């Protein structure tokens, strides 16, 4: 539908938090999510497959899950180089278009 | 065919005039921490969420499940008083789907969460000039919770990859953090006391509700003014038949 | 704490009828000088039921629950103050309690810290007196209190002219425990059978837990001698 | 093995401006190419997906029709026209690649993008 | 807030003089409006309690109440004395420091 | 039952002052004191709060540590000190007794004052 995503996301280096995207239903419970980060200045670049395993090598710091209609990403270790914007894209399958839907838009402090 | 048609109306069940002792477990001086909230599964009395007006700022006043103005004509069954006390800043993060540090680590509530929250400002009451660090809550866990789940464990946080026992220091953190209160605080950073509600209109039979209305006596009249209850009319009069103290109806 | 009693044995019980116990007040209804039937859970006429007998003599048995159980206690003594209507009694199932000591009559249907024969009774041997008194370190999970009136109880005890007889039906029906009683303490016979005659039962408590169960025991309240009075339920 | 974009400026509001970026590496018709839009200061929204070989092309709701998109395999360019240019369309255009013969997976890396303003 | 007084407050000696100090939400409402009296050369001393009585003695000439978001003060039997300012004084419990912000400033011919 | 004051004179500017009164007749050890500082065209600002024996301080926001407090019973000299004087900070300072132990409520009479100018 929409895929409402949290206006920005607290943190301090050294620490876990979770970063999430609810969306409605047929949009995250049918497809799968994908998760991405932009850095300031480069061209984004992709960091996890379906949320079972790492696509080509990172370290497990960082892990995916799914819940119902939501899916979210836990993230420790944090640095002052992660600090970036992050994205979730999902196929819609909604009524009048079914794009490949994204989120809203996060800040990681 | 005539038939007389009746004037003033109403059925006859409630009877009630029951005590429902209060106002302490809303009103009190000693409240609980942040992550020691306490149950109390109220089915004692008729418990009138409605007259609350007494105490003018009461912000948090959004109900989703019921509304205020039907909040006490239907009947719930085992209503959960839980009471903390946080900020207030803290306040607008109790629904659910919200995100932030109190909403993951110490205390989150169901997508399908049946209640409200009610929350005051309570900065001259809980707040000392030298502040009050008896208030405390924790950051620092292994892992999310489940909803309405207690943790009561102080052991020190592991969140480095070196191995420490007991003893804190370099990536070994204590999770407690004692809350600092001051009556010069701002709107948000002040101690505001937090009570919330849990209806649960599931499994047992409803025990907690109470309409207590009240009527009049006019003996032998064409009317159905009954105590507001159960169906049925006709007229009122005085009869002499006995009953046992169990008895009910005829 | 929990303590190896052991000692499981069993002994033959012994069988007589009861003729026409057990009716009670349906519903709470009612009408004048006229006939009418229910379609209910009754004890049928004539039946059979079963006899424990206390003397060196120690009974509490495991007995089964299903759908409404009657009891007939004839005492003088009474040496019976309740019943644990618990199926396994581990703290994490509920388990029911009537346990209301001299005044205070609170009853707490809880997990506390109980053993699987966490014992309620006695003291210095005969003596009638509390279940080691504390029984639980701390509240882990409860679920529900109640407070009502005393219940017609007897200091001490005497033996012989068996005077008190309870009669008790226990129901759980929807999640309501309702428990009807005629308490008569008219009787001076031997004891021997069920006393022939008519009396209904009046409901006297309704008490909305919510859980289901099907096995409880009873409440009666050293290594070498014992002395104990004499007693016999239903 | 990489793709590379084109260089551009702001135009007249109302007109058509061109853009294409290149595309070299593996084999070429059985490779799905994906166009996405990103605007600044908020997330990207999807463009398009292209089949080579026949030139399958399809569009969101959003842009269906006004804008035009070709393709071609021995030269190997992309070609989009954009038409009716609103304060809406300045935006980064990327050109990428998919798994092949699928349009639903991962993505493979894009370009350096092409912004453009009114 | 601001809590704003007139500047001056003309008037003569045996003639009633009404001095209305203007607060603002959460100043006045809820919390008690105190008026103090600032004696030229002394120490500043407590005028009047609560709005509803004196605090050691003073005839019941002077009269002070609050009223909406505002408050006034009444005094009448003028004398050479009775020349002197007045301030008003309220909690605030406002965003970002919570101290005694008190009224303006006014004169007493 | 009347409170003292000190005396100051001319200070540099941009140095640190220190002011105490003394207090006699009520509990020194249960009544809180109340610091404000009255300057000429303006009126008095409440500034600090004393609790005696630990010297817990609440200080407001344009107060925070800027103020150095300091409470006590021996001596009974209630130490206040202020850092980065100016020509705007020359005011009279009063030390004034409170409810005791509870903010909220009426103010006791003030003492003569501490005149302090750069
Ligand atoms: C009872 O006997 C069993 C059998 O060995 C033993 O495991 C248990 O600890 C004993 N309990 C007590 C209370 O003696
Ligand atoms: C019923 O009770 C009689 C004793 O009168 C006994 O002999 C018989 O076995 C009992 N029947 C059952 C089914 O228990
Ligand atoms: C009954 O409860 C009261 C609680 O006030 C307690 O003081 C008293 O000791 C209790 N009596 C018992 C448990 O026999
Ligand atoms: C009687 O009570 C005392 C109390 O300590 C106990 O030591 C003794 O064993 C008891 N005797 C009997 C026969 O129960």
């Amino acid at each position: 539908s929409v895929l409402t995503q949290p206006p920005s996301a607290s943190g301090t280096p050294g620490q876990r938090v979770t970063i999430s995207c609810s969306g409605s239903s047929s949009n995250i419970g049918s497809n799968y999510v994908y998760w991405y980060q932009q850095l300031p200045g480069t061209a984004p670049k992709l960091l996890i497959y379906r949320n079972n395993q790492r696509p080509s090598g990172v370290p497990d710091r960082f892990s995916g899950s799914r819940s119902g209609t939501s899916a979210s990403l836990a993230i420790s270790g944090l640095r002052s180089e992660d600090e970036a914007d992050y994205y979730c894209a999902a196929w819609d399958d909604g009524l009048s278009g079914s794009g490949w839907v994204f989120g809203g838009g996060t800040k990681l402090t | 065919n005539f038939r007389v048609q009746p004037t003033e109306s109403i059925v006859r069940f409630p009877n009630i005039t029951n005590l429902c002792p209060f106002d302490e477990v809303f009103n009190a001086t000693r409240f609980a921490s942040v992550y020691a909230w306490n149950r109390k599964r109220i089915s004692n009395c008729v418990a009138d969420y409605s007259v609350l007006y007494n105490l003018a700022p009461f912000f948090t006043f959004k109900c989703y499940g019921v509304s205020p103005t039907k909040l006490n004509d239907l009947c719930f069954t085992n209503v959960y008083a839980d009471s903390f006390v946080i900020r207030g800043d803290e306040v607008r993060q109790i629904a659910p789907g919200q995100t932030g540090n109190i909403a993951d680590y110490n205390y989150k509530l169901p997508d399908d969460f049946t209640g409200c929250v009610i929350a005051w400002n309570s900065n001259k009451l809980d707040s000392k000039v030298s502040g009050n660090y008896n208030y405390l809550y924790r950051l620092f866990r292994k892992s999310n919770l489940k909803p309405f789940e207690r943790d009561i464990s102080t052991e020190i946080y592991q969140a480095g990859n070196k191995p420490c026992n007991g003893v804190a220091g370099f990536n070994c953190y204590f999770p407690l953090r004692s809350y600092s209160f001051r009556p010069t605080y701002g709107v948000g950073h002040q101690p505001y006391r937090v009570v919330v509600l849990s209806f649960e209109l599931l499994h047992a039979p409803a025990t907690v509700c109470g309409p207590k209305k009240s009527t009049n006596l006019v003996k032998n009249k064409c009317v159905n003014f009954n105590f507001n209850g159960l169906k049925g009319t006709g007229v009122l009069t005085e009869s002499n038949k006995k009953f046992l103290p169990f008895q009910q109806f005829g | 704490q929990c303590v190896n009693l052991t000692t499981r044995t069993q002994l033959p019980p012994a069988y007589t009828n009861s003729f026409t116990r057990g009716v009670y007040y349906p519903d709470k209804v009612f009408r004048s000088s006229v006939l009418h039937s229910t379609q209910d859970l009754f004890l049928p006429f004539f039946s059979n039921v079963t006899w424990f007998h206390v003397i060196k003599r120690f009974d509490n048995p495991v007995l089964p629950f299903n759908d409404g159980v009657y009891f007939a206690s004839i005492e003088k003594s009474n040496i019976i103050r309740g019943w644990i209507f618990g199926t396994t009694l581990d703290s994490k199932t509920q388990s029911l309690l009537i346990v209301n000591n001299a005044t205070n009559v609170v009853i707490k249907v809880c997990e506390f810290q109980f053993c699987n024969d966490p014992f309620l009774d006695h003291k210095n041997n005969k003596s009638w007196m509390e279940s080691e008194f504390r029984v639980y370190s701390s509240a882990n999970n409860c679920t529900f209190e109640y407070v009502s009136q005393p219940f017609l109880m007897d200091l001490e005890g005497k033996q012989g002219n068996f005077k008190n007889l309870r009669e008790f039906v226990f129901k759980n029906i929807d999640g309501y425990f309702k428990i009807y009683s005629k308490h008569t303490p008219i009787i001076v016979r031997e004891p021997e059978d069920l006393p022939q005659g008519f009396s209904a039962l009046e409901p006297l408590v309704d008490l909305p837990i919510g859980i289901n169960i099907t096995r409880f025991q009873t409440l009666l309240a050293s290594s070498s001698g014992w002395t104990a009075g004499a007693a016999a339920y239903y | 093995v990489q793709l590379v974009q084109s260089g551009a400026e702001v135009k007249k509001p109302g007109a058509s401006v061109k853009v294409s970026c290149k595309a070299s590496g593996y084999t070429f018709s059985s490779y799905y190419i994906h166009w996405v839009r990103q605007a600044p200061g908020q997330g990207p929204e999807w463009m398009a997906i292209i089949n080579p070989g026949d030139g399958g092309a399809s569009y969101a709701q959003k842009f269906q029709g006004r804008v035009t998109l070709t393709r071609d395999t021995s030269t190997s360019t992309l070609y989009m026209e954009l038409s009716s240019l609103r304060s809406e369309d300045t935006a980064v255009y990327y050109c990428a690649r998919a798994e092949g013969s699928s349009w639903l997976g991962w993505f493979d890396p894009w370009g350096q993008g092409t912004l453009v303003t009114v």
